């Protein structure tokens, strides 16, 4: 029990030791700010990356937001628009709609899980990884790493979901 | 020492006694008989045999069986029957009864190569119509009961009181004699072989070079078997229209 | 050797004895059982007359037309089964048929028929 | 609250559970295999062509119509009348009230009646058996036969004529399931019965081959359609407003992994499993045809990545055994994302029973009709490790059975329901009813009186399994 | 050893061994379980083939092939290639058969009754020979088994030509492979295949000198009906087999395309202006492999094969087989010749080398 | 369990993978064979490949061997090479002294097919002249101790410290994976099999619907093993040019 952001940390630093992605981070499914049963209507949100792992900073001044209209909607969208709880690209080349944060591309493969509240089934974060080249040696990640993702992505749903309750007690 | 006859070896060995398959049925053989094989759940399926017609669709016949147990003295071996006009789908040749098991003996003649046909016999005026399937079946239990040949101690009693392969066999001692063959269905160790059976209806030329024996049927003309001394394998094969010499006294 | 093999016929003499052995009782509470329905199937009319819970009859009917069957038994021997009794029931048309079913009907409600208090 | 009718038959404290909302799961699964060919079981008929005490209309007709919804609806309004008769101004006029009510309740038992003689397939041997199997507690019928590997694998993998219209290899068991259920609704109103279809595609066809996944999406929505036909019957499946009745669930064979892809398979039918909503107001646009969704033998991983992928896995069918414990991650797996586990080894096809202590083998050329394949069940005791072992199990197996004076065939069903599967037990029929549970004579209503042919301690809230009852089956694999 | 007689993971197996034993016979009627009747037979479609159960007994006098019950398979899958009202085919030949590493490929050279539609070359590269002209005048269907479900390859463009030629690959049977990712070839195993299949249908089919006579107002392959069958061994010679099909350019095309240019010795590339041997040539004029170490003459690019031990023997069958593609023969034994692949599908001659990387821009002041 | 590979069955098992042979040359193996076999003393002799040629008189090439025994940790045969031209009449394939196998082994290129033929190589400028019969010995010896593949635990040790065939042997129990083959040379529960060799030079294919393996050599293409495993048969062949395939890691 902690600050979601400190969750969000632990989560990528747990990431990078034990597995052997080259790099870790963590985004949050963020609301357009204003200016100066219905289902969820995820077709207005975008990613604010708030932790990284060792030796990657760069990412957390890094958004990702829907284009309006020709650009690519990056790839990771496809986690909310079709609610699809992990993705993984094991070659990022194959990929179009893959962007790049240093706007340089790049090698490896990716990984994304959509991190969902059990209680209602709404994502609220997204931890990923990837072994892009120079960071980390440019190879597929193996099932064994893909599947430590995946648990980690579910114990921080439910640490989040616990703290979130937590949170709305102390209202 | 093989398992199971292979129909390869069968077809290539026992070709110079005229007893062969067309190529397509060949193929078409090498395709259906594992699948039949399977989906009857049994151990053993080969080619028993191919019955001529008078239409040109000749009766391939098929024998398998899952074990064999020794029951009253006998190797008893529950065998099941499948018969085909193609090679590729096998259908069931089902028993027939004692009391029609007569009937379809004295039936002769070369069979009609059309399934559904029956034949008429007139007894004291009742007629009995005899399906032609009832036939076949009768004349396949015949041939089996009078053949059904495999060396001598080649299988063996285990201690479930059921006849295995004997995987220690050796080979026959004397390959061009009939003692070194008997019937399946005589048990291990019981001494009855060929040689027990009437005598002159068995001829045996053995190649003592190459080292390939074949036995054929006097009383059955057109039922061969094969063994191979030297590589250790054997098998029989019928072919023909499946009646028996009863004139055999006359030609020897 | 010699006692080997007598041990392995026995053990397999055993083995063929235990089949028998179960295709005996298979045979034997096969008959029992068509023993019991036979005698359930022909005790059915002294059922439907005397003992079924919904009264059909009443029981004095049934001795009316008891003797009046009776009544012919002496006109056909100077010239009584309970099913005899319900045959003349049925034909006159004492009884109907859709009585007897609603009456087994309601009988075969286990101990929550209305027969209560 | 204990279920009303377990709790009435074998005094049982067990809760109704439910699969999904608005759908029970009974504790034992009745996986029907059928007799014969559906052909043959739907032309069957009961009606024959002064007293003859021996008619089906005074032996089963009547055990048919005394069970049924109206008969004891009007049986309860004639002991409510007799005591608000005996009761009693108003109540003169609630006593009219109740005698209409009663008029009603007769009039509607003579037509019930008159339907038995107008349905040719009410009285027959399989409705009676799989009726009788019904209100025994097991009202959960899951579609199955002889399948992979012993049986016609050119109907199985066979590759059908263009004419031919859609027709999985279970159609014969839907449409016979079908008829059962619509009857036993019929005489004993709407939700008693719960069928789980098995939908089981020809991955390996041309058609699958060539057409992509727009053509793995087309197959399910004909298959649905089709199951929807076949268990609705023509003209049911629609409530009285346009929107469609949803069938129960719907179980996913997959024939090979590596040949095809199982998601997008799995992807459409979650998309049928689902109402597809819109907005202006938020209206259902598409109606769902399905309510959930089921993997048969899914190797613990194929499980998983459909979890990843977001699908909504109702139940996992597995063959979990007291011999066969190879699907153990599986239940490992079910366990921690709290989905059901229909276990279907059990008894294996038969095995597990008194009479083949000190047997031998079956034998697949002589046959064994108390088997549900003789090839199968020599498979399985391949699996297990020969006839001697499953000879040296089925001895400690008898002699626990024993111990607590209950038949072989519920050790092991006690002993898979110990370990949360929901066993799945293969339906007998004709004379050999019941016999899945150990017993025999049981198609008589003289032997039996109308009782179920199961033990009681299947379903009690605690196992009746000593702690060395737990130690030796233990032992076993 | 205790195993069950067969195992859970064997559907694929066995779906394979029903589709191949499904060729043999008629199909049986089927009929309708709801309604009774039986169900309406397909009407087969017309299509012409050659004898491939002949041409198997030719490959089994030299010594070459699949077998004569493999062939007899195969007769059968092109019988019901050709009667799949669905795919419309006009004319089968049986290519032959690729290796792999986890499957093998059987391949169908077809012509269809109305070809497909070609997407329009994209601006900046070489145009695409249509359906039915030059290369892409064969439509080709594969499958990992006989009998089972046939995938039609599509068309092939010079980029994948040019491009396969670069590549060493052994094959794995699945069509949807990654061939490589330097040099980057343009698809996945289909599209190499394809190629493959481009370049040895050009270079290793052949049929028997004379047979035809090459139009000059075309390349309409008509045969003289004045032609007298060699008879013998002379048919194991090069001198008397003409390349049936046309040459293949190295710009990927057997027509090489030129651009509007005006003295045209210096404008137009050497392969842009690459002609080829003349329509027919025969085997003798094939370039040799280069030599190998251990002797200095250059092998020859075909060889014999013969059907016996003895020139006495009569009615002998011979051809020749290809020493740059080792697999493909050709085979005659009096009008009736024969051509057929079984192989890997990887050239011969030791003149492959790994590629170098691209060579990095210069600046824009040099 | 077989007692030596046939050649019916390999031809027949491994035709699908073109490792096929003349029919005549088929005929001519069938009778010539066993001649040499007792005329050389042999226990066992079988066709080991067929190996392509410029001028189309491809060598075929038989090995054979009377006892295997174990030295120094290896399953040593004292195995003989001989070679024919036409099936018919079998030559001896004579050993190859180690200095004159590294010559041999620079020399690449298909075989020319004429016995009496030699080529040249020049060193520091003194040139050898190698004869072409060196040439194919050591391309031969390179492919055997490359392969030689047999089942694990299909050979057995006995008293005298000979390998003989284990027959008892029950079969593979996963013949889908490497670990179910091994090569000829490495002793009876050694625990060295085709997995240890290095990843990648080995490919198997499994029907396990029918039961038969087929293991192709990645290394030197052309080299084709199957198991049979309801049969309990195998049996390898080579049919090639008998060049090794150096590219493998760019082809992989």
């Amino acid at each position: 029990t902690a600050e979601p952001r400190e969750l969000l940390e632990a989560a990528v630093k747990l990431v990078k030791q034990h597995t052997a992605a080259g790099a870790a981070y963590a985004a949050v499914v963020a609301e357009p700010e204003e200016p100066d049963p219905r289902p969820v209507d995820y077709s207005k949100k975008y990613f604010a990356y708030v932790a990284a792992s060792a030796g990657q900073e760069h990412v957390l001044e890094a958004d990702l937001y829907r284009p309006a209209p020709p650009e690519p909607l990056p790839y990771s969208f496809r986690v909310l628009d079709e609610k699809l709880p992990m993705l993984y690209v094991p070659n990022v080349a194959a990929e179009e709609r893959v962007k790049f944060f240093r706007k340089f591309p790049k090698i490896g493969s990716y990984q994304a899980c959509g991190v969902a509240l059990p209680a209602s089934g709404e994502f609220k974060a997204l931890l990923a990884a990837d072994t892009l080249f120079p960071e980390g040696s440019g190879q597929p990640l193996s099932a064994d790493d893909r599947d430590f993702v995946w648990e980690v992505s579910q114990s921080l749903s439910r640490a989040l979901e616990a703290v979130q309750a937590r949170a709305a007690e102390a209202l | 020492v093989q398992l199971e006859p292979n129909i390869t070896l069968v077809l290539k060995h026992l070709a110079s006694c005229g007893a062969v398959v067309s190529a397509e049925q060949q193929a078409a053989l090498d395709h259906s008989i594992p699948i039949k094989r399977i989906e009857a759940g049994l151990r053993s399926l080969t080619l028993w045999g191919r019955l001529t017609t008078l239409n040109g669709k000749d009766y391939l016949v098929a024998e398998g069986y899952n074990v064999a147990s020794s029951k009253e003295g006998a190797a008893v071996y529950e065998t099941k029957y499948f018969y085909s006009q193609d090679g590729a789908r096998w259908s069931d040749l089902q028993p027939v009864d004692s009391e029609t098991a007569t009937r379809c003996a004295r039936i002769k003649g070369m069979l009609s190569g059309d399934p559904a046909k029956n034949y008429e016999l007139e007894e004291k005026p009742l007629v009995f119509q005899i399906p032609e399937l009832a036939v076949l079946r009768c004349r396949v239990d015949a041939i089996a009961t009078a053949t059904s040949v495999i060396p001598t101690d080649s299988t063996i009693l285990n201690a479930a009181s059921q006849v295995v392969p004997n995987r220690l066999f050796a080979g026959a001692a004397y390959p061009e004699k009939l003692e070194s063959y008997q019937h399946r269905f005589s048990l291990p160790g019981s001494g009855v072989t060929l040689s027990q059976d009437l005598r002159g209806t068995w001829a045996v030329q053995y190649d003592a070079f190459k080292g390939v024996a074949q036995v054929r049927s006097l009383l059955f003309p057109g039922y061969f078997f094969y063994y191979a001394a030297n590589e250790l394998t054997w098998g029989s094969l019928y072919v023909g229209d499946g009646l028996r010499n009863n004139d055999l006294i006359f030609m020897l | 050797l010699a006692a080997n093999r007598s041990t392995l016929a026995d053990k397999a003499a055993s083995t063929a004895a235990t089949v028998d052995a179960w295709a005996e009782r298979q045979a034997k509470m096969e008959a029992e059982l068509q023993g019991k329905e036979l005698e359930a199937v022909r005790r059915r009319p002294t059922f439907v007359l005397r003992e079924l819970k919904p009264a059909v009859a009443s029981a004095d009917a049934v001795e009316a037309a008891a003797a009046e069957l009776t009544a012919q038994a002496e006109e056909a021997a100077n010239a009584v089964t309970d099913i005899d009794i319900l045959s003349y029931m049925m034909d006159k048309g004492a009884i109907t048929k859709d009585a007897i079913i609603q009456a087994l009907a309601v009988h075969a409600l286990g101990d929550k028929a209305y027969t209560n208090h | 609250a204990p279920d009303p009718v377990l709790n009435e038959l074998y005094g049982s404290e067990r809760p109704a559970v439910e699969l999904l909302p608005g759908v029970p799961l009974s504790p034992i699964v009745n996986s029907c295999w059928l007799p014969a060919d559906a052909k043959a079981m739907l032309a069957e008929s009961w009606i024959p062509v002064a007293f003859e005490a021996a008619a089906p209309e005074y032996n089963e007709l009547v055990r048919r119509l005394a069970k049924t919804a109206p008969f004891r609806k009007w049986n309860e309004l004639t002991i409510q009348a007799k005591q608000l008769e005996q009761e009693v101004e108003a109540k003169q006029a609630e006593l009219e009230n109740v005698k209409v009510q009663i008029a009603d309740a007769e009039a509607a038992v003579a037509e019930v009646k008159q339907s038995f003689s107008d349905d040719p397939l009410s009285l027959t041997g399989w409705m009676q058996a799989l009726t009788d199997l019904a209100d025994g507690g097991m009202t959960t019928f899951e579609v199955s036969g002889q399948g992979w590997p012993y049986c016609s694998l050119r109907q199985l993998f066979g590759e059908m004529p263009s004419a031919a219209p859609p027709a999985g290899f279970f159609d014969g068991v839907e449409r016979v399931l079908g008829t059962f259920k619509r009857r036993y609704e019929k005489e004993r109103g709407p939700g008693s019965v719960q069928l789980m279809l098995k939908l089981a595609p020809n991955v390996f066809s041309d058609a699958w081959s060539t057409g992509g996944a727009p053509a793995a999406v087309a197959a399910v929505e004909a298959y649905v359609e089709r199951a929807r036909a076949n268990v609705f019957g023509p003209d049911g499946g629609v409530t009285p407003e346009g929107v469609p009745e949803p069938l129960d669930l719907v179980q996913l064979v997959w024939w090979d992994f590596a040949a095809a892809d199982p998601l997008p398979v799995l992807k459409a039918l979650q998309r049928m499993a689902t109402d597809q909503l819109q907005v202006d107001e938020v209206s259902v646009s598409e109606p769902k045809k399905i309510r959930g969704i089921g993997l048969v033998d899914f190797p613990a991983d194929r499980l998983k990545a459909a979890i990843q992928a977001g699908v909504p896995i109702t139940c996992v069918q597995v063959e979990h055994s007291v011999l066969v414990r190879s699907a153990q991650p599986v239940l490992d797996l079910c366990a921690k994302y709290g989905i059901k586990v229909l276990a279907r080894g059990g008894t294996l096809g038969g095995l597990l029973s008194a009479k083949y202590l000190g047997a031998p083998p079956p034998d697949p050329v002589r046959g064994d009709a108390d088997l549900d394949s003789v090839p199968g069940c020599l498979d399985a005791v391949n699996n297990v490790g020969g006839w001697a072992r499953l000879q040296a199990a089925l001895a400690v197996i008898k002699g626990i059975a024993d111990k607590h004076g209950v038949k072989p065939e519920t050790v092991a069903l006690r002993w898979q329901i110990d370990a949360g599967c929901f066993p799945l037990v293969t339906t007998r029929w004709s004379s050999r009813v019941w016999r899945q549970f150990g017993y025999e004579g049981w198609s008589s209503f003289e032997v039996s009186g109308g009782r179920p042919g199961v033990d009681g301690p299947l379903f009690q809230v605690e196992s009746f399994l000593d702690v060395e009852d737990v130690r030796a089956l233990a032992g076993l694999a | 050893l205790s195993v069950p007689l067969v195992p859970a993971a064997s559907a694929a197996a066995a779906a394979a061994a029903v589709a191949k034993a499904s060729l043999f016979g008629d199909p049986e009627p089927v009929l309708d379980p709801e309604s009774g009747e039986p169900i309406d037979p397909d009407a087969p479609n017309e299509f012409e083939c050659e004898d491939v159960e002949g041409d198997g007994d030719l490959l089994d006098g030299l010594g070459v092939g699949l077998g004569r019950q493999e062939m007899y398979a195969a007769m059968l899958a092109v019988k019901r290639l050709g009667e799949d009202a669905k795919r419309g085919v006009s004319t089968v030949r049986f290519f032959g058969k690729f290796f792999g590493t986890q499957a093998d490929y059987y391949v169908f050279e077809t012509t269809l009754q109305s070809n497909p539609d070609m997407p329009e070359a994209p601006e900046g590269t070489i145009p695409l020979e249509p359906y039915g002209e030059g290369v892409n005048a064969y439509i080709y269907f594969v499958s990992n088994t006989l009998g089972g479900p046939l995938q039609q390859l599509p068309y092939v463009t010079p980029e994948q030509i040019k491009a396969s030629r670069l590549l060493r690959r052994y094959l794995t049977g699945r069509l949807d492979a990654p061939v490589s990712a330097f040099p980057a070839f343009p698809g996945n195993e289909a599209n190499y295949l394809r190629a493959l299949i481009a370049r040895i249908s050009a270079a290793t089919v052949c049929c028997p000198r004379g047979f035809f006579t090459a139009d000059d107002d075309s390349a309409e392959l008509s045969a003289n009906d004045e032609w007298v069958p060699l008879k013998g061994r002379e048919m194991a010679l090069p001198v008397n087999w003409s390349h049936r099909y046309a040459h293949l350019k190295g710009q990927g095309r057997t027509v090489t395309h030129k651009r509007d240019p005006e003295p045209e010795k210096n404008f137009w590339t050497a392969e842009e202006m690459e002609a080829g041997p003349p329509p027919l040539a025969t085997l003798d004029t094939d370039a040799p492999l280069p030599a190998a170490t251990g002797d200095k003459v250059p092998p020859p690019a075909w060889s014999p094969v013969f059907a016996s031990a003895s020139v006495t023997t009569r009615n002998q069958v011979a051809g020749v087989r290809s020493n740059r593609w080792p697999g493909a023969v050709c085979a005659c034994a009096g009008r009736h010749f024969t051509s057929m692949y079984v192989g890997w599908g990887i050239k011969a001659g030791g003149e492959w080398s790994p590629c170098p990387p691209p060579p990095p821009v210069p600046q824009w002041g040099a």
